[PDB]
């Protein structure tokens, strides 16, 4: 039995940090382990940031697999590979793009996207780390109410 | 091959001779190792009394029966056969199937009042599980239980299986015990009585009926009309209505052989323990260490009008045999970050 | 051709 | 899954409770089959069964 | 020629 | 060949 | 060797000479040294009354039968027959396992009426605690219970084993004891009387059923139809009602050790004392000093539907016998830092 | 040729 | 366990005696599993050297994997022969009752903590 | 060679 | 050859 940081359906819960016509922030606290931070800014053109702050910086660069893993109470349902990302040492993990929103996607459809890497921190054995989607579907629409008021410039 | 077929005649030479001789190949297939599934399409080919059968695509192809003799009152015949043991096929390389033998009932116990035969079913049922047990190619046993089982309840038939370990649940009605009386001036009476039965089987995963047949056959009642007889006693299993219950029970296990045989064994997943699963299959029923092994996810779903049905989504996830114990085994996981998909329920289907 | 005669599984008897 | 019955049947009520839950978990999670009865898919485990229905009992 | 027995099938 | 009749156990009697 | 195999006739002539070379193999085997396990497998090929007997990959090649006497109403034969003692095998480095001798009952009262034999299921389940004890290879009888075990309840079947110390827990059933009567007008009336039997092994490790058979052999009935047969008494076992029995529960034995002599044997850890274990088994298991052990993590769960299930964990530890008892032994930890994971009901086995 | 009885297992 | 505002990942674990050192030993750290977990194994982790008059000192990823075994609910555990002992092994563990809130608050103080020293 | 005949104690009787 | 009674056993 390895670890997996998830916050469980009571422990879940997702925020507006910052909302201005400037900036969108909405952020997903994972117990024991950090924050999710999706991120877009007043631009010309369409831009997200996906960062995975973790308390405890990642040790060593390593490859990171993006899945969009069912819950539990999910039976019946398989497991959607996304992709393969990098993360950095003593850097936050960065998802950019598409895949951002991909994830955002994933969230808006029960499922939980998880990162399974290994952890220098963890005598380099195999963790999950999975974004909650309870409680996600009302500051999703609060998140893009604000995109939808960002300025169309910089 | 040198074997003897031994049958009673009831009411005529050829069911006799047919009996017979269906023992014998029965006993050479046994002894050939091919398998047994394949007898139950052979016979309605040999209702024709012929000195000389000719048959394709099967793993035996000329018949030729040498002796037949009528000593004691049943006939004797002896053969000689050609067995070809096929070392592919789609029943070898599979697990065995548990199967739990269901409540087998008398629908009219009016018909059990002569001899007082009223635990019939019971007793039957033993003998159809003893049958599956220690005859059976690709069938383990796992006991009897004393629950009905329905075609209207897939929900409580599901149940059962999954409190009992079986994928099928097999039960019938016993429908016909009555009797007809045979008068001749010069001996005594001679009693012929019925033995009919439908048996049911029922997919444990699903609740679904996968096979349904039945049996007639007619035997002597030897013993007096106003004597009791006990079922579980060898008064009544050695006696021509014994005999004849028993090549009935051996018929059952043959046309099982024949109908589930080559269906995919799907082991159910009973544990998981982070990257490592537990199988329901073990060393007794054919799991050997290094077995790769295709994981689905089960979803079956009663529809709106009430009536079973199934829905399997297919998977990424491999796993692979760590270690075995007789009646469990422990599977390992090859992609670990798909682990956490894995509830328990999932079947599992051996890579060929 | 010489159409068989096995016989079938009765329908009541 | 797992079903809810209504003490006080109606309608309204199985469909506010089924979004109640859809709400809380996902879309497609719970569904109403009647005046009086609510599903809910709920984890196979026994254990994670229990931790679910605890979450979806308590909520408004 | 003899009929065969059910060929492999899943679920 | 020559096909055995070793007797097994019996499932009854 | 020089061999005399000793069986009554009670209805066939070949049955009686069957067992009389079965008697007279088994003394031949049983002398020579060889495995008694092995003979189990033989009979099966031994229901010819062919003069000459060839067999491949056993302990004995060729059997020839010279003298066959009916002397005194039972067949006696004398056979010549070599036996090669192998010196290896999966049961020669095994300790011995101790074996609990369960609760043996008559599932119809009713058929026990003639003679009142209603604590015959008693008194047999002594003969085959006896037989364990002073006549097998590879088991250790540590006494009868009166529990009877299920396959329901595993919990309650570890508990038992835990109480009594035993590794395995047998129990069976007795099915039939009806008699038949046949007459004669010249000489008087022949009982010949019933006996089967369904055997079950339960391991008491996790409460699974290993072993699993069941007997039916028939006997003479001597007594009179209204006399009272004691079955402590040795008119009861004298008897050929009696003779019957043992036979059967020396089957029984071969039986068992056709099965289980082979599994690995598994100690018990029964206390830890810093880095001195105690070990369950002692001398008279066969542990002599010097033996390096292996240590075994053991947990076994009840699954989600109730069915027991195994599962050990693998461990670096391994144990050498310091000091030896007659029941009990005590091993010395090779690897001090790991000590301290040592629980209570962890197994060892001995590394060859 | 006689069947031969079960060989080693554990567990 | 300490942790300091530094550029780089730093964790120290110092085994600090009453009665200090008494000789040079080898010490080996093992996983061990605590009573209340029947069935599992205990994992070599390492193979340290606690030095005379000198607090035990363990640094880099294995201090990191001490606190992850604590997560794990398992037992840290340095066995060695104790000079002051009669030069007789002795085992000493760390316990994981009552370590899960406290490392929450252990890595939100790591988290908030100058990247400059 | 040549198997001895000894008895030994009797299980019941 | 006559099996040797038990030999010296301590405990």
């Amino acid at each position: 039995m390895g670890k997996r940081y998830v916050a469980t359906p009571q422990q879940s819960q997702w925020e507006m940090v910052v909302n201005t016509p400037l900036e969108c922030q909405l952020v997903h606290p994972i117990p024991s382990f950090g924050d999710a931070v999706f991120s877009s800014r007043a631009n010309k053109k369409i831009n997200l940031d996906f960062e995975l702050k973790m308390r405890r910086p990642m040790g060593e660069t390593r490859n990171v697999s993006l899945i969009s893993m069912p819950p539990p109470w999910r039976p019946g349902e398989h497991a959607d590979r996304i992709t393969n990302l990098k993360f950095f040492k003593q850097f936050d993990g960065y998802v950019g793009g598409q895949t951002a929103w991909g994830i955002l996607s994933e969230l808006e459809k029960g499922r939980y996207p998880t990162f399974s890497y290994q952890d220098w921190q963890s005598r380099d054995q195999r963790i999950e780390v999975a974004l909650s989607s309870v409680l996600f579907q009302n500051k999703y629409n609060a998140f893009s109410d604000c995109i939808s008021n960002l300025l169309k410039y910089s | 091959y040198e074997v003897t077929g031994v049958a009673t005649i009831v009411s005529s030479e050829e069911t006799a001779r047919l009996h017979a001789l269906e023992d014998a190949l029965f006993k050479a297939v046994n002894f050939s190792g091919a398998d047994i599934g394949s007898i139950s399409n052979l016979m309605p080919l040999l209702e024709e009394s012929r000195n000389e059968y000719q048959f394709t695509n099967h793993e035996v192809r000329y018949i030729l029966v040498e002796s037949e003799r009528k000593r004691r009152g049943k006939v004797e015949v002896k053969i000689r056969v050609d067995i070809y043991p096929s070392a592919t096929g789609c029943h070898t390389d599979q697990y065995k199937k548990t199967i739990l033998v269901g409540n087998i009932e008398v629908a009219s116990p009016q018909q059990a009042v002569m001899g007082q035969i009223y635990q019939v079913g019971d007793d039957f049922s033993r003998v159809v599980n003893r049958q599956l047990d220690q005859t059976s190619r690709s069938f383990v046993s796992v006991g009897t239980t004393d629950y009905s089982i329905s075609s209207n309840y897939p929900a409580r038939t599901q149940m059962i299986a999954q409190d009992n370990g079986a994928q099928y649940i097999i039960g019938g009605v016993i429908t016909d015990l009555t009797a007809t009386v045979e008068s001749q001036l010069l001996q005594d009476d001679i009693i012929n009585r019925q033995f009919a039965l439908e048996m049911k089987v029922f997919d444990g995963k699903t609740g679904h009926e996968v096979f349904n047949k039945a049996y007639r056959e007619v035997a002597r009642w030897p013993f007096a009309k106003t004597s009791q007889v006990d079922t579980r006693s060898a008064r009544f299993w050695a006696s021509t209505y014994g005999e004849m219950m028993l090549r009935v029970s051996r018929n059952i296990m043959l046309d099982l052989e024949s109908e589930l045989s080559c269906k995919i064994t799907l082991p159910e997943v009973v544990a998981v323990f982070g990257n490592t699963v537990t199988m329901d299959l073990g060393r007794m029923h054919g799991v050997k260490e290094g077995d790769k092994l295709q994981l689905w996810h089960t979803a079956s779903f009663i529809d709106q009008n009430g009536l079973p049905r199934n829905k399997v989504s297919q998977s990424e996830i491999t796993l692979t045999v760590s270690r075995i114990y007789e009646h469990e085994a422990e599977l390992t996981i090859d992609q670990p970050n798909l682990a956490s998909s894995v509830q328990i329920g999932d079947v599992m289907n051996k890579i060929l | 051709c010489a159409m068989l005669e096995p016989i079938e599984t009765d329908e009541v008897t | 899954y797992i079903t809810f019955n209504l003490l006080e049947s109606d309608f309204t009520t199985a469909q506010r409770m089924a979004d109640a839950v859809n709400n809380f978990l996902g879309p497609q999670m719970a569904s109403a089959v009647d005046a009086t009865s609510v599903r809910v898919r709920a984890p196979r485990d026994v254990s994670q069964r229990v931790a679910f229905l605890s979450a979806i009992e308590n909520l408004e | 020629q003899v009929p065969e027995k059910r060929q492999q099938t899943l679920f």
